[PDB]
């Protein structure tokens, strides 16, 4: 039971590092450009 | 592979949730000056 809950955990964590991270990028992307106009 | 394998990941996972958080702080308040 210990493994299927860190199982979870690295799964959910996975996940809310792909959301973080597709915010992260969107935001470079914007700062990057606005930067250099 | 183990329950000392998961929880080594386990770590690497949270350092990188916490850089995306700090990093993304950052962005935010660069974008935010980018409006002048």
């Amino acid at each position: 039971a210990s493994i299927a809950r860190l199982e979870e955990k690295v799964k959910t964590l996975k996940a809310q590092n792909y959301e973080l991270a597709s915010t992260a990028n969107m935001l470079r992307e914007q700062v990057a450009q606005l930067g250099a106009p | 592979a183990s329950l000392d394998e998961l929880q080594a990941e386990i770590e690497q996972l949270e350092e990188r949730n916490y850089a995306l958080r700090k990093e993304i702080e950052d962005l935010q308040k660069q974008l935010e000056k980018l409006g002048a």
